[PDB]
């Protein structure tokens, strides 16, 4: 859930 | 437990070594997902939203306003099958174990949660709704624009996020549609707007969505919250169907015609701050 | 067993040392594992295809879908003269054993084998295929073009794939044809298209197939299933073919005339989703 | 591993020992057998056709030896269902063991594989087609007789394929259609064509085929290729049917009615040498 | 053993 | 084969 979180930033189209 | 060694388990949880994974290939292939941020939830949470007018010691009588309170809810399901009709028994995949099987399958199952995610979650088609939608936001307030693509109307439809104090960040454009956005090139200032090798409009990110509700459309996103939770969860199967579709006309018998099926249940939840624009062809 | 050592066995079946090279320059000549994909086979596999339905345990639906079965087989075989060039077995073969045999046609029989997968794959003037084939599906599917090479026609062809919900990778153009690529001069922008130090037309990379088949046009590539299985087969006898020449009259007979053959036969297949674009002149 | 004692399970293959009885069986019942040509095989196999000529002499003229290569492909199924039931699993055929449950089931399943193979055998009414069959045959080549039971019209039937090809050889003819061959008389000699007691038109045997398909129906066929594996993996499932039907006009429900039944599945292929005769009515 | 089981209790020749 | 997998997947033009 947390790891998922971290992933989807990192995996973004625009990271932020 | 359980790891590599075999595989006769017919009901189980997968486990988080697998479901980040599976998620991490819905995350690229679902449109938006890419554009959301995803805060952690159980199986419900409750969000409020807005600020308030605060002074230092003084106070005057004005400026009270409104506070909204929310909370979301409601699941996104979705079916293997591709991986259970090609490779059938229980003794053909001991020999590919636990750890073998989830890799063979991670694409045709990552592909089918975001197909029928979009279908309902973007435009309001599919038979799973939640409210909550982009398509229903714009029934709300009206941010329509006609069908005419040149950089003038790009410029308005931006405008009519801009009325409302908010701000532009991606795009979403079917497929089809990229044929006509490449090709508008303004006579002063003499550039291209949609640029084809960096999948972007007006230096913002462009996403195709591959679901067929679209003609000639363009849809734009930004503070929006997509929630996941839980597991995929598999179950294998040797029974009847009433979903799917046999070619012709008859259901997928199970054991009736000799396969082996999979399911895959998914918890995805949804939740919308509301002012999301679109510009749809009007022609006649 | 066998390494290096010696050469007498005449008959047998490669070793897997001796086949990934011989087999990788067959990859890398050809115009298909360049621009295409892959996956393992075992005689003739069977696959499955298209997306279910599933309900969130709500409702049912009312779309409902179907599911698509399909095949693939058919193999290829190679018969070179290049032994009999390099024939003498007292001296040469004791020496050369089994692992300088391979290295002296590394390149040929591979190359044999390369070219005429393009020749019946890309093509369908060849007398082995399989049915599935690129020609075979733009004579299904109907998106030839007819037109010169100008900005907006090379936009309309990759549109064509667009239109039907796909995205365009790659193209499949002869080295005749980039003489006219160069005069892409656009009316407005960038005023080039084709790079001319990377081979790239819209930044996607051309790939040139020197067939004697293709005049002046541009195919699309990018959805591609290939598959190789098996360790090929190696036979070594001197004797008499129905078909072939001798020299410019007569039948090829080794009692006349003491030649050498070596046989290499790769089992390959090839699958297609059945939609790829084409171009051509217009008859005037 | 299995030999006899109890019957705690309900999937896999079965011992050969217990097969190859219900397949004596299957041959005796079907007519196909009677008429075509056994051989051995294991799930798709290539095989040579047609006779060959003796060397060893000096050599005149002589006619040369046509040879051809045929592949055999499709696989049978059987729902059995009112055995299952009649006998309820598990503790019943613990008493019944592994060997006394297939020695009492043997006679109708073996009788059920013989009706199907005849159905989509001579004809298309049949529901498991492979690919070429008696009727399909007749359509590409075509020679019909029509509306004749004279003495002269039954040797036509013959010479039509005792001249493109050669050698007729055995009957078919139905229940319903065969009364009015008895009822046929040379006028020169008092003798009925169709014997009675021995079922022969010209001297060659017929047999007796229970479909109701026909009216007015005969064909000659010699050489025919018969084909099974012999592998019968028995899997036992209790759910909703669509091929059974309960009682009336219901859908079987084996959980609401609580039933049990067992799946067979057999290995039947064909292949025709495409030459054969055909009669039948037309009059308005 | 099929094709000779077919033969031995086949109607055409024996 | 899976050697050939490997291979296939490196040595080719688009996406490495």
């Amino acid at each position: 859930p947390q790891n998922l979180a971290e992933i989807a930033r990192q995996k973004r189209i625009i990271k932020n | 437990p359980d790891n590599v060694m075999m595989h006769e388990k017919k009901d189980g949880t997968l486990m988080n070594e697998f479901t980040t994974p599976i998620l991490q290939e819905v995350m690229e292939n679902s449109k938006i997902m890419q554009l959301g941020k995803y805060e952690p939830m159980e199986g419900t949470e409750k969000k409020f939203t807005f600020w308030a007018d605060k002074p230092g010691a003084y106070w005057v009588g004005e400026g009270q306003k409104i506070e909204t309170s929310k909370a979301t809810w409601v699941n996104a399901t979705m079916r293997a099958f591709k991986l259970g009709v090609i490779l059938p028994v229980t003794k053909e995949f001991l020999n590919y174990t636990y750890s073998q099987f989830f890799e063979e399958m991670k694409p045709m199952i990552a592909e089918a949660f975001y197909k029928k995610f979009d279908e309902a979650g973007i435009l309001n088609q599919g038979n799973n709704p939640f409210g909550k939608s982009i398509a229903q936001s714009i029934e709300k307030t009206n941010k329509v624009i006609k069908g005419d693509f040149t950089q003038d109307n790009i410029i308005d439809l931006e405008a009519l996020l801009e009325d409302d104090e908010l701000e532009a960040n991606a795009f979403i454009s079917k497929t089809q549609n990229r044929s006509l956005l490449r090709k508008i090139v303004d006579p002063e200032t003499k550039e291209r707007i949609y640029d084809r090798n960096s999948d972007s409009l007006d230096g913002l990110p462009v996403v195709n969505l591959k679901s067929s509700n679209l003609k000639r459309g363009e849809l734009i996103t930004g503070d929006f919250d997509k929630l996941i939770y839980g597991i995929p969860q598999l179950i294998e199967y040797k029974i009847d169907e009433t979903a799917q579709l046999s070619t012709v006309k008859n259901e997928d018998g199970t054991p009736v015609n000799l396969f082996e099926q999979d399911m895959v249940a998914l918890r995805a939840t949804m939740h919308v701050a509301l002012h999301i624009a679109d510009d749809k062809a009007f022609a006649k």
